[PDB]
């Protein structure tokens, strides 16, 4: 009887309603960050988009500024809200202060404008959490997970949607500094961390590709098809 | 009809519930019968026989006001602690 | 029961009140439309057919939001004129910011934006429309888009809306040839499915409307099919049907 | 209209055994007891047969089967699941024939209006001029009347007015003459109580119209 | 419950009216005859 | 002492496939089955004291012999019992009767004319209980289930490992549980995991399904649940299987009709059975329910159900193995891989497996084949699976 | 298009395959069962124990003297006797009679209201009998002590000082109460969430208790034929009367107490009436303390909760941090633990858990440390018990910090 | 008599005198579960049914197929199917079928339909269903037909004053009874309902309703099947086309197939004549098929 109202505490302390939007999270796509020394990416599954239908606006990685990109989980209704306002954000942070954004900053501010919506009733909560990531530091490649809730948080390498405790599970089990040592390898990593959870051939693995002081690369089919035929032959060499 | 017992009806209770015992003659009875609104005659006694525990508890030989007013919570079944925002 | 207004989540993490109102969009008529290389069309199905009802504006379903959009309506009929009308107005400002035409997917964005909105903020329902869209634009040249009352849009290449529109959908997927669809083709295609994706027979001319969208000299005429081709489609239709069961 | 007079007719001039029962009366507490009173009386009917069933006022348990989702909604529906068993089941009933009367005939189940189980739905509007003419003669066959009373008068009045309507003008007419002391009927008191019967509107409150 | 009451008044208790015996109804289109 | 009444079963038959070697196993059970027939049949022929006793005993009972409640025992030799028509007399106790178990509410025999106490009904087990026990044991063994393998340890750990090593928990100083609920979507392996364990157990084994529980009468319910407890304790070893729970398990909550009290009532004679004054003894009692969450708390609590197994639908392993299991009888083909079959999206259970084997098995019927293939298992599929989900909201 | 079977393909599909063995194995199947079903027809006996004492024990022929001399007796009480004096008899239900005593009886021995036998031809009165005692009341005491005790009970002090401010005080030492005038408290309702320790409670008490201890069995209570269950709290109460100082257990009451309502229970209302009007009324209770134990006290009877027949209620919360502490201590005594155990620890992480789940806990820790061949249970076995209790039955967590 | 045939929970015959046991006699049962045995066969038969051939043979393939021929089961390795569902819009034909099952089969055939098992006392349900299948076993093979099993198959309601619990207790006991504990051998059911939705999940897993075959609204083919089926004994003109009429009838039922035959010929009767004419058709297509619109406009204007 206490999971009916955002601003009503349970017995035990608990705002069940921004737990309840955190489980909107989990009922999406996998979204997949890990950074590197000199990298960032974003990996992504894909839906497999009908037959008849174009996946043009169906575009889950998107950049919110030049050197800032986010991919999300959750309703793709709230997350294309989230990333306007973001975009708007790091636009207005740059004309008061003409130091480009910093993806601490853009990170804040979503999970600002998210705690706001899960302040008060008549302000249902943003589902959907976001993986911010970007050299915006200036020489230091950063990545953030913005919790539904309003919480972010700094991770090496991170997994949100469906299936992200099995991703997180391969990454701590294998993200070291050894794998992560040059970019090719960690794209292959981004590539193995999502075949477990999605299983299936091309077309079904988006990755966003940032170096430094560049632009967002979002790698085409035949890029991710040589990143997999190199990781079949990396696991047919260890058998 | 028989009523629930108002604040002279509680008052008159609770003194003669309390005859056969000790008790002091500070205890004000009209403040007991404002502080238990809603309850019967035998909750009234009970409040009188609570009392008397509560201050053999504490090896009292005489009852006292809030003696009367802990039996009153124990009626109840209220249990009454130091708030840490009520100060 | 988490049904009680839109702003409440689920234990799953599901909006009950979104997932109602487009679960509410089958009670809508019939609206479609193809994408083809030289065009795009939307077709439509009249349910209100009635002899004593006037058709004045012949325009009761597809509404022209600019002189290079249009769009195909299904849902509440007041929430319908609501959303064309803000669609009027945000193209009209845009117009008047920018001096060119709406990238089309921009406007469908402003509406998606508006109707997420709706199903955010508490003490308003959803907006229980969805509406397809039509364009051309310079960036992208004919499009097709769906949206949904959740603000949840997508590319389309050939959609349904309305009654019986997982059907239609998986004929259209079943039968539609990707890049090689003339807008004769596609009259024709959407004539085929809405032929039997009504219970209705022999497909009246006066049940359906159909709107086609060309570019013509760089003017982007839109077009409302007339009774009489409307007709003519429909006995080509009748005739390919026929020469069909020729074979049994 | 003249619903339950048909069947009482029905009833009357029948060589067959008949059962009348009510659609109230199957809602009862004590859940398997409806559906276990409507298989009672369809059993009955069936030990005695010919016989004829008449459920009066069914519209009470006969609406359109939704998703119940308490136990007393779902008793309704248990009922009306049986009657439609009864009926059309496995065991064919043969020789017994069921009557059901209502008001809405559009609420009902469509499984209840199939044509393997309620055939016929007839329909019993309200008398025009000329079945409002021969109700007024035939009411006013057994009353004493007189002569200068012109029915034609009251029938040809665009009032639209029931059966039940008709007997109630009539019986009104009848009081009123009785209460003035006499024996014979007239056109004033049969006016005054035409005016009578035809103002049903009561409050209404002005604004609903 | 109240169909079963207009059933109830309208049933055969009028049809024999034995030996004119009353109905006087004290409490507080029901009102036709 | 009246120990367990372990349900008979004969010794399992390994080969399964039809060859010469169970063949042998059949033959050789026949055999020893054929020798225990002639030596207890020559047993009874073959043989030619206590006989004027027994004989003396039954004259003086007679026939027929009354069952009466004995009330009480005033003298060594008196008695007031109560006939079954609830008129009490005054009658003698026999000297052929043990005084020891004479007592108070026992059913005692009596003579049809005089009355006198002749002797006592030791078991007078209500009828509606003596058939929850279980006497030929079902044929599921552990080998018949699919994955499931920490359910199988609990339940394990749970009602068999008590019985056969019972030094560990000794040892250790805890009590082994002696509760367990078996919860999950339907056809998960509940019933299946208890008939498993009523098939390995060596223990009595009672199973109800908590609707039989319910008597019409008023005091009947908990009446029937406490003789199902005694008679549970009476062969201390036992196991109580209570399926489908929910159907008395429901909530405790304030009804205003007197059946849904008398069953509420009748849930806490359980409960109280389960864990109340008293200690419940060698009983553990395995619960089964496709809806845990309607339960009520006071039944689920620690102390009455220890262990709350988890049966979730089965994973891609489980489902291999299911399919394994089931597919173990059947002349498979050579093209059919079951790989295709056991992906499936999230929702297939041990029960749709085992019936798209037999609707697979239907369709080789049809086109006339004794072999299964691939075809006939993905036809069977899509014909045997009924469905019923968010729309395409979430990317 | 699929077409149906024929006797053919009937012949050739149970034909054309395996026949060599299967016929062979299905006959010895088919026939093994057929031989299992012979034996247990022949055998088919398991004879009946009955009361037979050891034939030396009897080895009587003059019980055949007594069947035929003694004659057996219908019990009637003598409601009225009429002054040769006459005595009117009820045989229970059977009938009422106006008898007189035969010779062997004395008319002085013969009283009001006393239950008597009478032959089953004359209905004469033969012999007086003692009055009656009901079984199943009488089984109703204890009379075997349960092996827990106050010490057993943790993170419940004050509790059970009240608790035994009430039912052990009052009975052990009378003149704390008497010198300044206390009437203590006849009734506890023990109420809490399930797996509190009300029961616990009780049982301790019933250890400790040195008076009649009653557990009411709550079936017995509420028997098939109306006025039964009335009849059997009256009894009860009659024979805790009779004794000295009784103490009265009703566990789970709401299965008999709940609120009247308007057939329903009807009988079990009856019946909670009963023992209403025995717990306070007219014809004072005396020496009985009643005590009463539920988890859901919203749903008795007012009139029953009302503080004249339960006057004092204990309330039994979730124990806190030095309560659940307690508790892991008492329930880990005899577990064969380590030394460096941080039973604090694990009590705080189980923030709301009664003591049951702190005894599931220790189980469970045993258990996973059995699992393991091993014989002590490591802090991490109850960490990972504490785990499987509690957790069981990440991203929300994340939340707090 | 025998010792070893006096099972538990017989029905003995004792003397008057000494009640001695002198005859084993039928066993005990429940009088309304002893009417629930068809005794006279329904006279429907397989060829009354029409446009459903393909529903037949899956039906024959569960309530025939493992009774009559149990070795093939066997020798598949496959377990035997136990339960069917009949499921589809009303006057489809579910009944029909299961009246024709009734009059073919060689099983015992035990009807238990509605609410027969709604009982008022607490318990009585679930007894019912225990003795129901205890007769079932008895009289083995046998086959149960549930008709409109809604009634008590409903998805199970939480409990609480709106719920059903006391029929929910019945159908656990007919679950259990279905797949339990204890096997049931040679036991079909057949359950027919117009709402698979409303029914329980846990009633209409595999294992309890193996197959569900559903029963779609007759085709055009279908429809003069059963045009042609129920017009048999109908004295049909010269110029009859009841293919037509098959065509004027889009998305109608068995039912109103039949309906159109009986107006038809009530037409006649009218007209007191004993043949009918494509016009007594066409005018019955029109009286029976007629249906009730919103009859408000607007009402149906809101919705574009
Ligand atoms: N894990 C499994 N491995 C093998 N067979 C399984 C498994 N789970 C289920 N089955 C099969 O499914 C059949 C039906 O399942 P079962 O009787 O265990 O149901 P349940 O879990 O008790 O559910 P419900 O009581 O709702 O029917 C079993 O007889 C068995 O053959
Ligand atoms: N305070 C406690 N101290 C020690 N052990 C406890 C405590 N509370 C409960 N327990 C343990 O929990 C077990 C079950 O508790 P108990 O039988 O007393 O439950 P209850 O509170 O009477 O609940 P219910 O509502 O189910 O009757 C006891 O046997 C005991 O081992
Ligand atoms: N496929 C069919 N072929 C022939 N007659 C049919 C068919 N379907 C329905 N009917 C006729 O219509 C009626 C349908 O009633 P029934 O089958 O009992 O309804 P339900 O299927 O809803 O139980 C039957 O009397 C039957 O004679
Ligand atoms: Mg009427
Ligand atoms: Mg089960
Ligand atoms: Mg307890
Ligand atoms: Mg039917």
């Amino acid at each position: 009887s206490y999971d009916r109202a955002i601003t009503v505490f349970s017995p035990d302390g608990h705002l069940f309603q921004v737990e309840y939007a955190q489980e909107a999270v989990k009922k999406g796509s996998t979204a997949v960050g890990v950074r590197g020394r000199d990298i960032v990416v974003l990996g992504v599954e894909k839906k497999s988009v009908a037959k008849l239908q174009d996946e043009r606006t169906v575009r889950k990685i998107c950049a919110l500024d030049d050197n800032v990109c986010m991919a999300f989980a959750g309703l793709t209704a709230d997350a294309r809200i989230v990333i306007n306002r973001a975009r708007v954000e790091c636009q207005s942070h740059r004309l008061t202060v003409e130091d480009p954004v910093t993806v601490e900053y853009i990170t804040r501010y979503i999970a600002s404008l998210k705690q706001r919506y899960t302040q008060s009733n008549g302000r249902r909560p943003f589902g959907i959490s976001a993986l911010i990531v970007g050299f915006d530091f200036d020489g230091t490649p950063r990545l953030y997970q913005t919790d539904p809730s309003g919480t972010y948080h700094a991770w090496k390498a991170n997994a949100i949607g469906r299936g992200a405790k099995s991703v997180r599970e391969f990454l701590e089990k294998n993200y070291t500094d050894e794998a992560i040592e040059t970019d090719d390898l960690t794209i292959k990593l981004v590539i193995k961390a999502l075949l477990e959870v999605v299983q299936s051939g091309g077309k079904n693995i988006e990755l966003a590709v940032m170096r430094r002081d560049q632009s967002l690369k979002i790698l085409n089919p035949e890029e991710i098809e040589k990143y997999v035929v190199e990781i079949e032959k990396e696991k047919e060499e260890n058998e | 009809e028989f009523p629930m017992p108002n604040e002279e009806a509680r008052a008159r209770i609770m003194q003669i519930h309390s005859r056969k015992m000790n008790v002091s003659p500070d205890v004000n009875y009209e403040e007991l019968a404002r502080c238990t609104d809603d309850f019967n005659g035998a909750q009234c006694k009970a409040v009188c026989v609570e009392a008397g525990m509560i201050a053999l508890r504490r090896g009292a030989t005489e009852l006292t006001h809030e003696d009367y007013m802990e039996g009153i919570l124990e009626v109840q079944a209220k249990k009454k602690a130091n708030l840490q925002y009520y100060a | 029961r988490y049904d009680s207004r839109t702003t409440i989540f689920s234990p799953e993490g599901r909006l009950y009140q979104v997932e109602y109102a487009m679960e509410a969009i089958g009670h809508a008529g019939t609206c479609l439309g193809i994408l083809a290389n030289d065009g795009v069309l939307l077709a439509a199905e009249r349910r209100n057919i009635h002899k004593l009802l006037d058709e004045v504006f012949f325009s009761e379903k597809i509404y022209k939001l600019n002189e290079d959009m249009a769009c195909s309506v299904a849902g509440i009929t007041s929430d319908a004129n609501v959303l064309t009308n803000e669609l009027r107005l945000i193209a009209q400002r845009y117009l008047l910011q920018y001096q060119e035409p709406i990238p089309c997917e921009q406007l469908v964005t402003a509406l998606c934006d508006i109707k997420q909105a709706y199903t955010q903020f508490g003490g308003k329902r959803p907006f229980g429309v969805s509406l397809l869209y039509i364009g051309w634009d310079k960036h992208y040249g004919f499009q097709l888009y769906q949206s949904d009352p959740s603000g949840n849009y997508g590319g389309w290449k050939a959609t349904c809306i309305g009654n019986n529109s997982a059907a239609a959908v998986s004929m259209l997927k079943q039968d539609y040839k990707e890049g090689e669809m003339t807008l004769k083709s596609a009259l024709a295609l959407a004539i085929k499915v809405l032929n039997k994706t009504m219970d209705v027979s022999k497909l009246s001319a006066e049940k359906v409307e159909i709107a086609t969208l060309t570019r013509e000299n760089g003017k982007t005429v839109i077009r409302v099919l007339k009774q009489k081709e409307v007709e003519q489609l429909i006995k080509k239709h009748e005739e390919e049907e026929a020469k069909a069961e020729r074979e049994k | 209209c003249g619903k339950t007079m048909l069947a009482k007719a029905v009833a009357h001039h029948t060589t067959a055994a008949f059962i009348r029962v009510v659609g109230s009366e199957f809602v009862q507490k004590y859940l398997g007891e409806g559906p276990r009173m409507v298989r009672d009386v369809f059993r009955l009917a069936k030990e005695n047969a010919p016989a004829i069933i008449f459920i009066d006022e069914i519209d009470a348990i006969a609406t359109k089967r939704f998703d119940a989702q308490t136990g007393a909604d779902r008793e309704v529906q248990r009922i009306l699941l049986e009657l439609l068993n009864q009926m059309d089941g496995f065991d064919q009933n043969v020789n017994v024939k069921v009557i059901m009367a209502t008001n809405r005939a559009d609420t009902l189940d469509p499984a209840l209006l199939r044509p393997g189980r309620l055939d016929r739905k007839i329909e019993f509007p309200l008398p025009d001029r000329r079945q409002k003419r021969l109700i007024f003669s035939t009411i006013t066959s057994k009353m004493n009347l007189s002569e200068e009373v012109d029915l034609e008068d009251y029938v040809a009045r665009p009032d639209k007015i029931s059966g039940a309507d008709i007997n109630s003008i009539c019986q009104e007419s009848g009081m009123l003459a009785v209460r003035e002391n006499r024996y014979i009927v007239l056109a004033k008191d049969f006016e005054k109580a035409y005016k009578t019967v035809i103002k049903k509107d009561e409050q209404e409150h002005e604004f609903y119209k | 419950i109240q169909r079963t009451l207009m059933e109830l008044l309208n049933q055969m208790d009028g049809f024999d009216t034995l030996h004119r015996v009353k109905m006087i109804m004290a409490t507080n289109a029901l009102l036709r005859p | 002492t009246k120990g367990p009444d372990a349900a008979s079963k004969l010794p399992l038959v390994t080969p399964h496939t039809q060859c010469r070697l169970k063949l042998l196993k059949l033959e050789r059970i026949k055999d020893y089955l054929l020798m225990e027939e002639e030596f207890i049949r020559n047993q009874e022929q073959m043989k030619p004291k206590q006989e004027e006793e027994r004989s003396k005993v039954d004259d003086l009972r007679g026939t027929p012999m009354s069952v009466g409640t004995l009330e009480e025992i005033i003298d060594d030799n008196h008695a007031i019992v109560s006939t079954s028509v609830g008129s009490e007399h005054y009658v003698s106790i026999l000297s052929f009767v043990d005084k020891d178990l004479l007592e108070p509410g026992c059913s005692v025999l009596l003579n049809h004319k005089v009355h006198a106490v002749i002797g006592v009904l030791m078991d007078d087990t209500d009828p509606l209980v003596t058939v929850m026990k279980v006497e030929k044991a079902p044929q599921e063994t552990y080998a018949d289930i699919g994955g499931l393998d920490n359910q199988i340890q609990e339940i394990k750990e749970s009602v068999e490992l008590p019985l056969t090593h019972p030094e560990y928990y000794e040892e250790m100083g805890i009590k082994p549980p002696k509760g367990v609920i078996l919860y999950g979507p339907p056809g998960t392996g509940k019933t299946l995991l208890a008939k498993a364990v009523a098939n390995q157990t060596s223990a009595t084994f009672l199973r109800v399904v908590g609707s039989e529980l319910i008597q019409k009468y008023l005091g009947d319910g908990p009446k029937l649940v406490r003789e199902l407890f005694r008679v549970a304790e009476e062969h201390a070893p036992s196991i109580v299987f209570i399926d489908e729970i929910d159907a008395i398990g429901t909530k405790r909550y304030d009804s205003n009709s007197g059946g849904e009290r008398e069953i509420q009532r009748t849930m806490l004679e359980l409960l109280n059975q389960l864990d109340g004054f008293d200690s419940r003894g060698d009983v553990k009692v395995i619960m089964a329910t496709n809806r845990i969450e309607t339960l009520d708390p006071a039944l689920i609590r620690p102390g009455r159900i220890d262990r709350k197994i988890e049966f979730p639908l089965p994973d891609e392993k489980t489902k291999k193995r299911i399919f394994q299991i089931h597919t173990s009888r059947m002349t498979l083909a050579d093209d059919v891989t079951l790989d295709d079959l056991i992906m499936a999206k999230d929702d297939l259970s041990g029960a749709d497996i085992k019936a798209i084997c037999t609707e697979a098995g239907l369709m080789a019927l049809r086109e006339r084949r004794m072999k299964v293939t691939n075809e006939d298992f993905k036809k069977s599929k899509e014909n045997v699976l009924y469905k019923k989900t968010p729309e395409g909201l979430y990317l | 298009p699929i077409r149906a079977l024929d006797e053919g393909d009937i012949a050739l599909l149970k034909t054309y395959g395996q026949s060599t063995y299967s016929r062979q194995i299905k006959q010895v199947e088919d026939d093994i069962q057929q031989l299992l079903k012979k034996i247990n027809e022949l055998t088919g006996i398991k004879e009946s124990d009955t009361g037979l004492a050891p034939p030396a024990l009897w080895d009587l022929a003059a019980d055949k003297q007594t069947l035929q001399s003694e004659q057996p007796l219908q019990v009637a009480r003598c409601t009225k006797i009429i002054n040769d004096p006459k005595y009117i008899i009820n045989v229970k239900q059977f009938a009422k009679f106006v008898v007189d005593l035969s010779d062997q009886v004395a008319p002085t021995d013969i009283e009001e209201g006393m239950r008597v036998g009478v032959d089953r031809n004359k209905y004469q009165i033969h012999i007086p009998l003692p009055p009656k005692i009901d079984p199943t009341v009488t089984m109703m005491q204890v009379e075997e002590k349960p092996d827990v005790t106050y010490s057993d009970v943790g993170g419940c002090k004050e509790q059970i000082e009240k608790l035994r401010e009430v039912v052990e005080t009052p009975l052990l030492h009378p003149e704390r109460f008497v010198n300044l005038g206390i009437e203590p408290p006849k009734g506890v309702l023990l109420f809490g969430p399930p797996g509190t320790g009300k029961t616990l409670c009780a049982r301790a008490v019933a250890n400790r208790t040195d008076a009649c201890f009653i557990r009411v069995i709550g079936s017995e209570l509420v028997q098939k034929y109306v006025g039964e269950g009335a009849r059997m709290v009256r009894e009860l109460f009659e024979m805790a009367r009779t004794k000295k100082a009784c103490l009265i257990f009703f566990d789970e009451i709401d299965a008999i107490g709940g609120a009247r309502f308007d057939g329903g229970d009807n009988e079990v209302q009856r019946t909670m009436l009963e023992l209403i009007n025995q717990l306070d009324g007219f014809d004072p209770r005396g020496n009985i303390k009643v005590l009463m134990a539920t988890n859901r006290p919203d749903t008795l009877d007012p009139a029953l909760m009302r503080p004249g027949r339960l006057d004092r209620k204990i309330e039994f919360s979730l124990p806190d941090l030095e309560g659940r502490t307690h508790i892991f201590k008492i329930h880990a005594r005899s577990m064969s633990v380590e030394r460096d155990i941080r039973f604090e620890l694990l009590a705080r992480l189980c923030p709301n858990s009664t003591g049951a789940e702190i005894r599931s806990v220790c189980t469970e820790a045993g258990m996973f440390a059995i699992r393991a061949r091993r014989k002590i249970a490591t802090e991490k076995d109850f960490l990972e018990a504490v785990n499987k209790v509690i957790k069981s039955y990440t991203p929300r967590y994340m939340t707090y910090n | 008599i025998d010792i070893n045939d006096v099972t538990p929970n017989c029905r003995v015959a004792l003397r008057n005198d000494s009640y001695t046991l002198h005859k084993i006699l039928p066993n005990k049962v429940d009088p309304l579960v002893s009417l629930m045995m068809v005794e006279k066969v329904p006279d429907s038969t397989y060829e009354m049914i029409g446009g459903l051939d393909k529903q037949i043979k899956e039906i024959k393939e569960v309530i025939e197929l493992p009774v009559k021929h149990p070795e093939l089961f066997e020798a598949l390795g496959i377990a035997q199917p136990k339960g069917v569902l009949l499921y589809g819009p009303p006057g489809t034909g579910k009944t029909l079928l299961a009246r024709a099952v009734a009059h073919h089969t060689d099983c015992t055939f035990i009807r238990v339909s509605g609410s027969e098992l709604v009982q008022k006392f607490i318990g009585e349900g679930a007894r019912m269903v225990r003795e129901l299948f205890v007769m079932a076993r008895e009289h083995a093979p046998s086959i149960i037909f549930m008709d409109e099993i809604d009634s008590i198959g409903s998805s199970r309601l939480e409990g609480g004053s709106g719920g059903d619990s006391e029929v929910q207790r019945t159908m656990l006991e007919l679950l259990n009874q279905l797949d339990g504990f204890e096997a049931t051998k040679n036991i079909k059911v057949i359950m027919a309902t117009n709402r698979i939705d409303i029914l329980d999940s846990a009633l209409l897993r595999p294992g309890r309703i193996d197959r569900k075959i559903e029963f779609p609204p007759p085709n055009e083919e279908a429809r003069l099947d059963i045009l042609k089926i129920h017009s048999r004994k109908m004295n049909l003109t010269r110029g009859i086309n009841l293919r037509k009429i098959a065509e004027l009838m889009p998305g109608a039922s068995g039912a109103e197939v039949k309906g159109v035959c009986t107006e038809a010929g009530m037409y006649a009767l009218r007209e007191r004549r004993v043949h009918v004419t494509q016009e007594d058709f066409e005018m019955a297509v029109a009286k029976v098929m007629q249906k009730d619109s919103e009859k408000n406009m607007s009402i149906k204007k809101l919705w574009k």
